[PDB]
RNA sequence: UGGUUCGUGGAGCCAUGGGGGAAUCUGGGCGGACCACCGCCUAAGGCUAAGUACUCCGGGUGACCGAUAGCGCACCAGUAC
RNA sequence: GAGCUAGCCCUGGCCAGGGUGAAGCUGGGGUGAGACCCAGUGGAGGCCCGAACCGGUGGGGGAUGCAAACCCCUCGGAUGA
RNA sequence: GAAUGCCGGCAUGAGUAACGAUAAAGAGGGUGAGAAUCCCUCUCGCCGUAAGCCCAAGGGUUCCUACGCAAUGGUCGUCAGCGUAGGGUUAGGCGGGACCUAAGGUGAAGCCGAAAGGCGUAGCCGAAGGGCAGCCGGUUAAUAUUCCGGCCCUUCCCGCAGGUGCGAUGGGGGGACGCUCUAGGCUAGGGGGACCGGAGCCAUGGACGAGCCCGGCCAGAAGCGCAGGGUGGGAGGUAGGCAAAUCCGCCUCCCAACAAGCUCUGCGUGGUGGGGAAGCCCGGGUGACAACCCCCCGAAGCCAGGGAGCCAAGAAAAGCCUCUAAGCACAACCUGCGGGAACCCGUACCGCAAACCGACACAGGUGGGCGGGUGCAAGAGCACUCAGGCGCGCGGGAGAACCCUCGCCAAGGAACUCUGCAAGUUGGCCCCGUAACUUCGGGAGAAGGGGUGCUCCCUGGGGUGAUGAGCCCCGGGGAGCCGCAGUGAACAGGCUCUGGCGACUGUUUACCAAAAACACAGCUCUCUGCGAACUCGUAAGAGGAGGUAUAGGGAGCGACGCUUGCCCGGUGCCGGAAGGUCAAGGGGAGGGGUGCAAGCCCCGAACCGAAGCCCCGGUGAACGGCGGCCGUAACUAUAACGGUCCUAAGGUAGCGAAAUUCCUUGUCGGGUAAGUUCCGACCUGCACGAAAAGCGUAACGACCGGAGCGCUGUCUCGGCGAGGGACCCGGUGAAAUUGAACUGGCCGUGAAGAUGCGGCCUACCCGUGGCAGGACGAAAAGACCCCGUGGAGCUUUACUGCAGCC
RNA sequence: CGAUGUCGGCUCGUCGCAUCCUGGGGCUGAAGAAGGUCCCAAGGGUUGGGCUGUUCGCCCAUUAAAGCGGCACGCGAGCUG
RNA sequence: CCGAGGGUAGGGCCCGUGACUGGGGCGAAGUCGUAACAAGGUAGCUGUACCGGAAGGUGCGGCUGGAU
RNA sequence: CGCGGGGUGGAGCAGCCUGGUAGCUCGUCGGGCUCAUAACCCGAAGGUCGUCGGUUCAAAUCCGGCCCCCGCAACCA
C-alpha cells in the first residue's frame, strides 16, 4: 500500500513511500547490527570500479541466518518485524526457545506471535525452512540455497518467489524468479512462501535527491561526453549512436549475450529466463 | 585576452 | 584567493618525511641522490 | 623462441618455455639440412690465481685553464635563493 | 605530486529572523456503513522572503592593477542533490 | 657589430606615473643635531555580528626592557614586527603521550608476482570521535586554570579496618549515537527600580529634585531544596551467548509499577575566599566598613542518554558493571580511612592579519566560540552608540580641461540604442482586494488601492505575580495636534500581456560561455542464476555485494498528458547438431636423398578434422531508410481518380517560412503614424516528424524574443554642483620602448602610402598643460591562409599489430 | 604574414563636383502658375522617426532640399562591439 | 457627513466584426467507386475500437427490424 | 566554358556497355460479348531514336559540337 503525497512541491507530486504498516520494531536487536563500510564503489586499489556510487545515508549491517539448517528442530517465536536498509525485504526477528536470536528475510504473511522451525520433518507452513526434497511439488518457496550448505542465494528481494516444479533424481526443478527453469539440488534449503514487501517496486522515488539518499550519484551518458571518453561521445550538435550502442569500453549492449559458453552449470539449467 | 581575429 | 600552498605539519613529514622516503625503492633513491650531491637536507624541515 | 654474421634461409651449432622420451663406451655429442665414409670430442656436478676494467682516494707530470676561464663551487656551495 | 583542484571514505561543526500551512489527529456534519465535507489542532516540504555561509547574473571601474581574476552597485541558492 | 644571442655595467623614458581603499583631521606641550610623521594632553572623525575579545592552524622570538637609526618602512623618523644586548614561556587536574578505537595505513598466518614488489583475517598504528581528575581571585616590564591564596578533586604504592568466592586480553551488559519539531524547570545574558552605596554637579532661561551622574556582584565541599536523566524486584526451569558461568538470552509464576526505591547530573543555597564604579589626586591612590537588594525579559546553552513525529533507518573500541576458567582462597578483590608516590612534550608573541597563504607592512583567501544597548514588526538585517580598537606610513596648496564615484534639473518622456544597456520608478508592515489558465497545490506579493507620526481619554486578551499592584507581550475604540512630507533618516519588489526553449530544485567550461548544455525523477531496450554479468589488477586479491532478477551492469530517451506509423534487402545482435569453406593435428596413396644392405632422412595425394566466415531464419525505444514522370472533374483552376517506372519500404498522426525556409522583408491578417523583428494564419517543408522521440502542457527560469503601462539625464541637449585624481610647491621615485637623429607642409618620385629623395612652400631658440591624425606608433618571430615527405588529439568497413574474448 | 585590426554605428571633420536645394542663365511641344532639358555655380544648407547588426533600401511625418562620391570601404594608441 | 458625476484599476454578461478554418443546407443533366434495399450477391443493424480516397472494412459484444 | 545525369511510337520505361534486331505495360484503331457501357476476349496500326558533324561497309548504340530537361556544388576568409 504504497503511500501518495498532495502536491504541495513540485515533487511531492510524484514522491511514493512505502507504507511501513507490516513493521513493528523500529530499531535493530544490538546484538546482531555490526558497521556496514561504505566503499564509494572502490576496489582494494582504491579505483572506482562501479560507477556514480557514494554519498548515501549511513546504515548499520543486520547479520541475517540465511543458513537456518543451522539450528534444526529447534522452534522460535516470531518477536517483530522490522525495517533494513540494506535489502528490499523487511526482516523479521527471531526469538529460539534456546534464547538465541536472529533474523530472517520476512516472507510474506508471516505474522508476529506465530512459530517457525527449521529441517526435514517441518509442516509446510509459511516461514519455514526444510531441505527441497522435502517440500511437495507446486509450493511456493523463497531464499533458496543454490548447492548444499553455501547459503540461500536465490528469490532474497521483495516480493520474489521460486516454484519447485518436480523431481529429479538428487535434483528438484525450480522456477526462478527470473522464469529461467534450473535443477538445484535437492538437500539444498528452502524456506515456505514468498517474499514480502512485494509493492517495494511500486515506489516513485518523485526526485533526484531520493536516489542521493540512496548512494545512487548521477548517470551521465556516453553521448554526452567526449570521444576521449566513450564511443558515443563527439559530434557537432546532438548525435545518434552512429554505430552499434556500446558500453564505456566499447561492447555492444543490445542484445550481446555473455553467459560464459563453457560454464560447468550449463548442465543444470534447463530454459533461459522469460519476459 | 582575446586576440583580435582576422579570420 | 586561495593559492596552492595551504601548510601542514602533519602532511608535510608523511608525504616527503625521512621514514615516507625510506619506505619505497624510489624514494631510497631520492635520499640516496640527495646525498650524492651533498645536500646539507635530505629531507623537508618540519617542526613535528 | 633467444643467442651467433645468420632477419626462415639449404639453418646446422649453443641455450630452452611445451609435448614425447633413451642408452653407460659396441655408450653418446660435433665437423652448417640429410646419408655414407673419415675424423674430432666425452653433455646433463663444482672450484681455480695471473694477464683485463674502473678511479671516490694518494702522488707525479702538462706546446691544460688562469676568476665570464678551469669543477656548479679558488671565497663557509650543492650554500643563498 | 590530490597541502591547488575533482570524486569518494572516516569523524566533527554550521544554516539570524519572518512566511506558507501537507499528512495525521480531534470534534462536528454525513451514511445502512461509507466515501466525503467543515472547524480546530498539527508542523510537512530538493516550499516562500531574507542575513551569516555558498555563489558569480548584468553593468561600471580596474588593465606596468590593491589583485597573474580584484573592487562597487546589482543579482542566484540559503533544511539541502 | 648584429644571432628578439649570453653575463655584467650604465643610459632613455623622467624629476614623469606612482607613493596601495575618499574612516579625516586640528592645536598645545615635550624630546631631539634634526619632528606634519615619536611621546603626552584637549578637540574632531571611523569600526562596534568589528576594524572589539577568546581558541585552533600556520608562523617561529616577531614577546618585554635598555641602547641605536646605515639599510629595511613606498615620505619622514628621535619611532618600529628593523640593528645590538639582557630578560621572558613554570601544570598529577589545560592540550597531547604512558588509554580506546574510525576511515585508512601497517601487517605473525597465509596468498601472489621475472627482480623491485602487490595483497592480506587477526594484531598493531592512526583523532578535532570515545574516555579521563580545577574553579575563583591575586601577582610580573614580560607566564599563569601552570606561581601564590582560598576552597576542591584523580590515579598509583604501602599499611590498618570492615566486607566478599576472589580471579580475564575470555562470556554478557553498557558505552551507543539520524533528521525535523519540541515540554517542563533552570542558568548565561540583558532591561527597569521612587530601593541600597558613592566623588561630586546646579551651568545659559528654568530645576536643590522621587534631580543628574556612577555602581549595586563572582567562586564555593559536605548537607539541604528544586528540576531532570538512568534503573523493575523475587523465584523456578534452561539444551542458546564456539570452555565455564550464579551473569546475559528464552519460558513460567508472584509482587512492585501515570509511583516508589536506588542511583547520577544540572540549578539554587551553602562554611569560607574574593571582587568592588563614576569622579578627584598622582599603571597607582582615593572613593569604601563601598553597597551588593527587589521587579521584569530570557536562550540556539544546562538538566539529557528528555519527548514526539518521520524515512533516507542513523560508527567502533576501551574505561565501567557483571559472569565465571585456569588458578588462588596466608592469596585476591570490594568499601572506608591514613601515610607516601605522581613522568615526558607544549605553554612567549601574531592569529580575518604588517607576524598565517598570496615574491610586497599586497583593498584578495583563512575553521570554531563570545559578540552589549536603543529604535526600526522580527533578526546576527539597518542607523547610531558601549566596552575595546582605530584615522588605513607622504604631505602642503590650487579649485582648469578631462576621468572616476555622487547629487539636482525647465518642457518632453525611450524620440537613445543591437538592446530602456545604464539609471529612475516600485520598495517594510497592517487592512481591503485580486484575472486567464490549472497538474486544484497554485498562478499570488497577481494586479490595484487605503493605512502608517504625535497627544489625551476609554478599553480587550496573554505572560509574571497572588486571583491585585507593578512589570511585560499583542491589541481595540473615540477625540485631537503639527508639517511639503509620519516604515519623515538607514536597511527593504517596478508591473503587465504574449511567444521560443528546458517540466521542475540542482550542475557546468577555477580565470572571456551558467545556457536551450549536463543532471534529474520517469519510460524502454538489453545483459546478468551468483565463484553473476561488468570493472581495476600479470597475478593473488578486490569492487559488484556480505547484494541475488521487485537485484546488479550497459545503452537511449528525459516530469506529466495524448501518442510513437511503414521497411529486416545491407550492417549489428539473436537463433539454427544440415550443407559449403576452414588451422595445427590425424592419415600416408605415391615419390625423393643416401647407404653393399639392414636402415637412416625428406617430400607427400584422397580422407577425418574447431571457432570464424558463407548459408537459413528472427529482430527497430538495434545501425539506419521511409520515391519519380505523365494524364484526368460540364467556366477556369485544382485533381478525390487513373497509367507507368522503381524500391527493402516509399514519411502515417501531429506540426510547419520553424532555435529548421535557400528564393525571403514569401503571402494574408494583427499590433504601429510607419514593424526585414514579434504574434496569428496559409503550405511548392531548398532541407519537420514520432524515445539522436512527435505534438502539447499548469508551475518554474539572473535563459532568448516581441509589446504595453509606470518612471526616468537613455535621448532632444545639455547645465550646475560634491568629493578622489588631474594641476602647482616640498619628500621618495618606476615602466614598456629605444640603430643613431640636427625628426615640418604640399605635389611628385621611390619596393607601389616619405621628417630623411626632387621641386616648391613654410618655419627665430626652449618648454608647460592638453588632443590623438601620422611616425605603415608599442606589445606578441600571424593564433587566419599556405608550405614542411613537422607534431599532437580524435575517428573508421585505411594498414599492421596488441590486450581481451572465441 | 619577427601583425598594415577587419563591417556597421557614434563622434569629429575636410575635400571633389558628374549639383539635391538656394543664386544666374539658354532652349522648350515655355499663355500664366508649375514643369522638362541643358549651361554657369561648391558660398552656405541638405530634418525627425518605424524595421533590420546592417551598408543599402522600404515605409511614416515633414522640407527649399531631404545630393552622389574621396579621405586605409576617412576616423577602435577616439568610443562602441 | 452624504452626494450627481468625473477619474484610476480590475472583473462579469451581451452584440457586432476578423486573416484563416470546421462542418451544414441548397443548387436539370460533373469525377470516383457501389455501402444499403432481393440471401443486394460478405444478412443487416448496432455501442465501441482500430484502419482506409470515399462510401465503407475489420475486431468484440448485442438485436431480429434476418433469409433459406 | 564548376560537376553529374537525361532526351527513343500518344504516356511511362527496355534496348546503348557488347555497332548489323527497335522491346514491355498502358493508350489508340477494327471486330466480338451485353438491351447497353465498363471489365473481359480476338486482331491491327503507330517510334526513321533531341539536332548537327565525324568514325565505320553499316550508328538509337562508338566519338565530338549544339539545343533543351532535370539534379548536385559554391569552402577558408
Ligand atoms: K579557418
Ligand atoms: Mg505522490
Ligand atoms: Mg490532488
Ligand atoms: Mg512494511
Ligand atoms: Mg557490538
Ligand atoms: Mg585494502
Ligand atoms: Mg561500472
Ligand atoms: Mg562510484
Ligand atoms: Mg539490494
Ligand atoms: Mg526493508
Ligand atoms: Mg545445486
Ligand atoms: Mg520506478
Ligand atoms: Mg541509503
Ligand atoms: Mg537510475
Ligand atoms: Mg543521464
Ligand atoms: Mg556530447
Ligand atoms: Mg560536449
Ligand atoms: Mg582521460
Ligand atoms: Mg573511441
Ligand atoms: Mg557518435
Ligand atoms: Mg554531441
Ligand atoms: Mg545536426
Ligand atoms: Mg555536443
Ligand atoms: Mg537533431
Ligand atoms: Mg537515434
Ligand atoms: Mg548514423
Ligand atoms: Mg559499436
Ligand atoms: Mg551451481
Ligand atoms: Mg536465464
Ligand atoms: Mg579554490
Ligand atoms: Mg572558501
Ligand atoms: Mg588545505
Ligand atoms: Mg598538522
Ligand atoms: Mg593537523
Ligand atoms: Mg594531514
Ligand atoms: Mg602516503
Ligand atoms: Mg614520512
Ligand atoms: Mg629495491
Ligand atoms: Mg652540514
Ligand atoms: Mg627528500
Ligand atoms: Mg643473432
Ligand atoms: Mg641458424
Ligand atoms: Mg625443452
Ligand atoms: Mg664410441
Ligand atoms: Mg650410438
Ligand atoms: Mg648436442
Ligand atoms: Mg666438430
Ligand atoms: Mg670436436
Ligand atoms: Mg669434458
Ligand atoms: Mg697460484
Ligand atoms: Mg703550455
Ligand atoms: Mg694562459
Ligand atoms: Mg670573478
Ligand atoms: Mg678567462
Ligand atoms: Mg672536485
Ligand atoms: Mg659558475
Ligand atoms: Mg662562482
Ligand atoms: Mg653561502
Ligand atoms: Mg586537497
Ligand atoms: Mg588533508
Ligand atoms: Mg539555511
Ligand atoms: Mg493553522
Ligand atoms: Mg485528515
Ligand atoms: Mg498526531
Ligand atoms: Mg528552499
Ligand atoms: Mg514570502
Ligand atoms: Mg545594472
Ligand atoms: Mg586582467
Ligand atoms: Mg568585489
Ligand atoms: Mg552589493
Ligand atoms: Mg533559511
Ligand atoms: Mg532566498
Ligand atoms: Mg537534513
Ligand atoms: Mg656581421
Ligand atoms: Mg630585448
Ligand atoms: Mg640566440
Ligand atoms: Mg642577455
Ligand atoms: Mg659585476
Ligand atoms: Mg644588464
Ligand atoms: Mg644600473
Ligand atoms: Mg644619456
Ligand atoms: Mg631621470
Ligand atoms: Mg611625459
Ligand atoms: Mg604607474
Ligand atoms: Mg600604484
Ligand atoms: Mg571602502
Ligand atoms: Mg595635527
Ligand atoms: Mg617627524
Ligand atoms: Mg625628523
Ligand atoms: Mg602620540
Ligand atoms: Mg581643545
Ligand atoms: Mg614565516
Ligand atoms: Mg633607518
Ligand atoms: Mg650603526
Ligand atoms: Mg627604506
Ligand atoms: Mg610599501
Ligand atoms: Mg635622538
Ligand atoms: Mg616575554
Ligand atoms: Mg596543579
Ligand atoms: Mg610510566
Ligand atoms: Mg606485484
Ligand atoms: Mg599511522
Ligand atoms: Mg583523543
Ligand atoms: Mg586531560
Ligand atoms: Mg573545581
Ligand atoms: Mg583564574
Ligand atoms: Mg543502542
Ligand atoms: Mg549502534
Ligand atoms: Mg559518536
Ligand atoms: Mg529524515
Ligand atoms: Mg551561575
Ligand atoms: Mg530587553
Ligand atoms: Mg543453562
Ligand atoms: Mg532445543
Ligand atoms: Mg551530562
Ligand atoms: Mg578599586
Ligand atoms: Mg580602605
Ligand atoms: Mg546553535
Ligand atoms: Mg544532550
Ligand atoms: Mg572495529
Ligand atoms: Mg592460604
Ligand atoms: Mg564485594
Ligand atoms: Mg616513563
Ligand atoms: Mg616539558
Ligand atoms: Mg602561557
Ligand atoms: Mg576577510
Ligand atoms: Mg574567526
Ligand atoms: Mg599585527
Ligand atoms: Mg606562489
Ligand atoms: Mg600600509
Ligand atoms: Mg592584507
Ligand atoms: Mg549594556
Ligand atoms: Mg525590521
Ligand atoms: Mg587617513
Ligand atoms: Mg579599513
Ligand atoms: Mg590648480
Ligand atoms: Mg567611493
Ligand atoms: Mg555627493
Ligand atoms: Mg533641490
Ligand atoms: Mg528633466
Ligand atoms: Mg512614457
Ligand atoms: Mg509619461
Ligand atoms: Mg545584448
Ligand atoms: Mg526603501
Ligand atoms: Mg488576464
Ligand atoms: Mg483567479
Ligand atoms: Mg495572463
Ligand atoms: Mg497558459
Ligand atoms: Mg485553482
Ligand atoms: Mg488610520
Ligand atoms: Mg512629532
Ligand atoms: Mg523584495
Ligand atoms: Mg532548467
Ligand atoms: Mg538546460
Ligand atoms: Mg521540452
Ligand atoms: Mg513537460
Ligand atoms: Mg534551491
Ligand atoms: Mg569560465
Ligand atoms: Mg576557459
Ligand atoms: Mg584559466
Ligand atoms: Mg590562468
Ligand atoms: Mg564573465
Ligand atoms: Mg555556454
Ligand atoms: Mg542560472
Ligand atoms: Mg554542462
Ligand atoms: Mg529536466
Ligand atoms: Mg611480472
Ligand atoms: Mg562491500
Ligand atoms: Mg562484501
Ligand atoms: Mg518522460
Ligand atoms: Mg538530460
Ligand atoms: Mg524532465
Ligand atoms: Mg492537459
Ligand atoms: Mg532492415
Ligand atoms: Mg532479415
Ligand atoms: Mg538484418
Ligand atoms: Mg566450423
Ligand atoms: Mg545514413
Ligand atoms: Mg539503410
Ligand atoms: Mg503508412
Ligand atoms: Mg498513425
Ligand atoms: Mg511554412
Ligand atoms: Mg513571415
Ligand atoms: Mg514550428
Ligand atoms: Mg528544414
Ligand atoms: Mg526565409
Ligand atoms: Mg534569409
Ligand atoms: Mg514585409
Ligand atoms: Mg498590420
Ligand atoms: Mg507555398
Ligand atoms: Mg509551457
Ligand atoms: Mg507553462
Ligand atoms: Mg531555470
Ligand atoms: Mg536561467
Ligand atoms: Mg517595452
Ligand atoms: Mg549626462
Ligand atoms: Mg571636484
Ligand atoms: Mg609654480
Ligand atoms: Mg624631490
Ligand atoms: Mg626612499
Ligand atoms: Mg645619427
Ligand atoms: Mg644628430
Ligand atoms: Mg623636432
Ligand atoms: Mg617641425
Ligand atoms: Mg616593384
Ligand atoms: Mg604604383
Ligand atoms: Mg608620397
Ligand atoms: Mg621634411
Ligand atoms: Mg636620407
Ligand atoms: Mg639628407
Ligand atoms: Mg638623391
Ligand atoms: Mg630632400
Ligand atoms: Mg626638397
Ligand atoms: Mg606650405
Ligand atoms: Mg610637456
Ligand atoms: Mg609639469
Ligand atoms: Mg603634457
Ligand atoms: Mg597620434
Ligand atoms: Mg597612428
Ligand atoms: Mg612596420
Ligand atoms: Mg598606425
Ligand atoms: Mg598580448
Ligand atoms: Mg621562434
Ligand atoms: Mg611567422
Ligand atoms: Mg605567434
Ligand atoms: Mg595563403
Ligand atoms: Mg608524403
Ligand atoms: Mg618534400
Ligand atoms: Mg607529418
Ligand atoms: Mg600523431
Ligand atoms: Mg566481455
Ligand atoms: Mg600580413
Ligand atoms: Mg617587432
Ligand atoms: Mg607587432
Ligand atoms: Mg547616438
Ligand atoms: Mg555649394
Ligand atoms: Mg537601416
Ligand atoms: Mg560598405
Ligand atoms: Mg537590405
Ligand atoms: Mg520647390
Ligand atoms: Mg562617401
Ligand atoms: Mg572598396
Ligand atoms: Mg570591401
Ligand atoms: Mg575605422
Ligand atoms: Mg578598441
Ligand atoms: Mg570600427
Ligand atoms: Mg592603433
Ligand atoms: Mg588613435
Ligand atoms: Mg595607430
Ligand atoms: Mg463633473
Ligand atoms: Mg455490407
Ligand atoms: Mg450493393
Ligand atoms: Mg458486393
Ligand atoms: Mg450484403
Ligand atoms: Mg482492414
Ligand atoms: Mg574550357
Ligand atoms: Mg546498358
Ligand atoms: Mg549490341
Ligand atoms: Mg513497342
Ligand atoms: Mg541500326
Ligand atoms: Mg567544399
Amino acid at each position: 500500500a504504497v503511500k501518495k503525497f498532495k502536491p504541495y512541491t513540485p515533487s511531492r507530486r510524484f514522491m511514493t513511500v512505502a507504507d511501513f504498516s507490516e513493521i513493528t520494531k523500529t530499531e535493530p536487536e544490538k546484538s546482531l547490527v555490526k558497521p556496514l563500510k561504505k566503499t564509494g564503489g572502490r576496489n582494494n586499489q582504491g579505483r572506482i570500479t562501479v560507477r556514480f556510487r557514494g554519498g548515501g545515508h549511513k546504515r548499520l549491517y543486520r547479520i541475517i541466518d540465511f543458513k537456518r539448517w543451522d539450528k534444526v528442530g529447534i522452534p522460535a517465536k516470531v518477536a517483530a518485524i522490522e525495517y533494513d536498509p540494506n535489502r528490499s525485504a523487511r526482516i523479521a526477528l527471531l526469538h529460539y526457545v534456546d534464547g538465541e536470536k536472529r533474523y530472517i528475510i520476512a516472507p510474506d504473511g508471516l505474522q508476529v506471535g506465530q512459530q517457525v522451525v527449521a529441517g526435514p520433518d517441518a509442516p509446510i507452513q509459511v516461514g519455514n525452512a526444510l531441505p527441497l526434497r522435502f517440500i511437495p511439488v507446486g509450493t511456493v518457496v523463497h531464499a533458496v540455497e543454490l548447492e548444499p550448505k553455501k547459503g540461500a542465494k536465490l528469490a532474497r528481494a521483495a516480493g520474489t518467489s521460486a516454484q519447485i516444479q518436480g523431481r529429479e533424481g538428487d535434483y528438484v526443478i525450480l522456477r526462478l524468479p527470473s522464469g529461467e527453469l534450473r535443477k538445484v539440488h535437492g538437500e539444498c534449503y528452502a524456506t515456505v512462501g514468498a517474499v514480502g514487501n512485494a509493492d517495494h517496486k511500486n515506489i516513485v522515488l518523485g526526485k533526484a535527491g531520493r536516489s542521493r539518499w540512496l548512494g545512487r550519484r548521477p548517470h551521465v551518458r556516453g553521448a554526452a561526453m567526449n570521444p576521449v571518453d566513450h564511443p558515443h561521445g563527439g559530434g557537432e550538435g546532438r548525435a545518434p549512436r552512429g554505430r552499434p550502442p556500446a558500453s564505456p569500453w566499447g561492447w555492444q549492449t543490445k542484445g550481446l549475450k555473455t553467459r560464459k559458453r563453457r560454464k560447468p552449470s550449463s548442465r543444470f539449467i534447463i530454459a533461459r529466463r522469460k519476459k | 585576452m582575446t586576440h583580435s581575429m582576422r579570420c | 584567493m586561495k593559492r596552492t600552498w595551504q601548510p601542514n605539519r602533519r602532511k608535510r613529514a608523511k608525504t616527503h618525511g625521512f621514514r615516507a622516503r625510506m619506505r619505497t625503492p624510489g624514494g631510497r633513491k631520492v635520499l640516496k641522490r640527495r646525498r650524492q650531491k651533498g645536500r646539507w637536507r635530505l629531507t623537508p624541515a618540519v617542526r613535528k
